[PDB]
């Protein structure tokens, strides 16, 4: 029961992730640096 | 400025090209407390020249 249990919440916390900022390039470090150009 | 975080800055050359040229232009022309001086090829027309 604790293996299924863990396997369940294993599951469930995975689909949380795939939901995430997944959907875009991890390239491109952002440049949200200042109004200073 | 295509974006805030890019901070464009710009690089000012076409001015300074302009200017390196005016500079010289202005010591070449304007530099002479006079501008030109007619010359002549004979006497005769010489007193018209000054």
């Amino acid at each position: 029961w604790s293996a299924l249990g863990k396997a369940i919440l294993d599951e469930m916390v995975e689909q949380n992730k795939k939901q995430e900022y997944s959907g875009s390039p991890i390239a491109i470090p952002n440049n949200m640096t200042r109004l200073q150009s | 400025p295509v974006t805030a975080g890019s901070s464009s800055w710009v690089d000012r050359t076409v001015w300074e090209s302009v200017n390196g040229t005016l500079q010289d232009i202005i010591n070449v022309f304007c530099s002479g407390d006079e501008a030109v001086t007619f010359v002549a090829d004979n006497q005769q027309d010489s007193d018209a020249a000054d």
